[PDB]
């Protein structure tokens, strides 16, 4: 029957831009997460690099080059996230694009089923008009 | 302190869902704010 | 358009543009209830 | 197409294609509700 089915696909939509819904506020998480990180590391690589300046200051050449390896260490780590936010970014377009075309699809997919619906329903009226005046008066009456 | 800052981290998580939620298509309707911006300073150049 | 002509006076053109924002805003409700007065005139002729 | 003007006072030829998306999806619009007036009238005529 063909309310219930034009209905329920319509229906199953709206469930849809949800879904999608969740899936960019997600990706809003990983990139405010990856920044949060990002900036503190890049700044945790200077902390550590002033360390070795206080033995450059005076003292210990070997808390020196153990501060570069902090630094180092943070540096690397800092360069595997910049990779994870690439990622993010990319999937975060690929997220607002599906999105915004689902929408418009969506829309028009409704929209024109709608519209159908009700050119259907008025096209059937009026040949429903066709049919009871081809219930003519020419009838058993004239038996009567 | 950390438990309650992992929570903060949160509260930067939720941030980073405000700002993949921010972007709307809807920021064309600053436009005709601008122009009309540009109509008052012609009223300021009809001032003087 | 008075509260702008005060700016002019001397002072603040963000006030002047700002008060023309106003003054629009008033203009163009009144263009709507300009409308909407022809659409009662046009009904009270119907009615009498 | 307004929409589309404000672009072109100044700005972004990507939203002033993209009001024109709207415009001819609009008229597409219009011009298969024209057919079916026509449809409607007849049956009208038809019925009467």
């Amino acid at each position: 029957d063909p309310e219930k089915v034009l209905e329920q696909a319509v229906i199953d939509m709206q469930e849809d831009l949800v879904q999608l819904r969740q899936a960019v506020a997600r990706t809003i998480a990983e990139e405010k997460r990856t920044e949060q990180r990002l900036n503190q590391d890049t700044q945790e690589a200077k902390k550590w690099e002033d360390r070795a300046k206080l033995a450059l200051t005076n003292g210990e050449e070997n808390l020196a080059r153990e501060a570069l390896a902090r630094k180092k260490s943070l540096t690397d780590t800092a360069a595997a996230y910049q990779t994870q936010l690439a990622q993010q970014r990319t999937m975060s377009e690929n997220l607002r694009r599906n999105l915004a075309a689902l929408e418009a699809k969506i829309s028009e997919a409704k929209t024109k089923k709608n519209m159908l619906q009700a050119r259907a329903k008025a096209a059937k009226a009026n040949a429903e008009l066709q049919q009871t005046l081809g219930g003519l008066g020419t009838s058993s009456a004239t038996s009567a | 302190f950390e438990r309650m800052e992992n929570k903060v981290l949160d509260m930067e998580a939720t941030s980073q869902a405000a700002g993949e939620l921010a972007g709307f298509g809807i920021e064309n309707q600053f436009a005709q704010l601008e122009a009309s911006s540009g109509v008052e300073d012609e009223l300021a150049a009809l001032k003087a």
